[PDB]
């Protein structure tokens, strides 16, 4: 959340292996960039 | 002493103008404390 402007930017990657977490090199594209306008200081997720 | 405060405007074909109904839109609108979300249309030329 920058100058009023929020922004998510995101990458899916299908990573078969099953290791944790994989050291290698990619890049996050930009997705959506919103006029939400609104002050901020925390998050929450959602799981099912 | 005791009223109520609201009545109907009696309009019918018959008034005069002026005394007939119209309609009316205010447009308001606050500005640049946030982010423009709206803008009228920007105009396009030809691609030479
Ligand atoms: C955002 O935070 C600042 C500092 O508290 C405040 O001046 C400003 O009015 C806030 N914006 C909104 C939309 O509340």
């Amino acid at each position: 959340n920058i100058d009023g402007y929020f922004k998510i930017y995101s990458k899916h990657t299908p990573i078969n292996l099953v290791r944790d977490l994989p050291h290698g090199f990619s890049a996050l594209e930009p997705l959506v960039d919103l006029p939400i306008g609104i002050n901020i200081t925390r998050f929450q997720t959602l799981l099912a | 002493n005791c009223y109520f405060p609201l009545q109907s405007y009696g309009f019918q074909p018959t008034n005069g103008v002026g005394y007939q109904p119209y309609r009316v839109v205010v447009l308001s609108f606050e500005l640049l404390h946030a982010p423009a979300t709206v803008c009228g249309p920007k105009k396009s030329t030809n691609l030479v």
